[PDB]
């Protein structure tokens, strides 16, 4: 259960991460164009 | 085959749900008090 838990839990957060990161480059290198 | 229940472990579901929450429950509340005590 707990092991469960904190797996999803991490898979989670480094989704979010990630596509936070992903967007902000996105974003950012691209702010002129 | 079938009758594959001779016996009874629900406590196995039980002891992990339980556990699971307990635990939750346990390290938030260490993790107030260790903001507390720094």
């Amino acid at each position: 259960g707990p092991a469960s838990f904190l797996v999803s839990l991490a898979s989670c957060l480094a989704l979010g991460s990630g596509l936070t990161a992903c967007r902000a480059r996105r974003r950012r290198l691209r702010t002129a164009a | 085959p079938c009758d594959s229940r001779g016996q009874r472990m629900w406590w196995a579901f039980l002891a992990s749900s339980m556990v699971t929450f307990f635990g939750g429950l346990f390290i938030i509340l260490l993790w107030r008090t260790l903001k507390y005590l720094w």
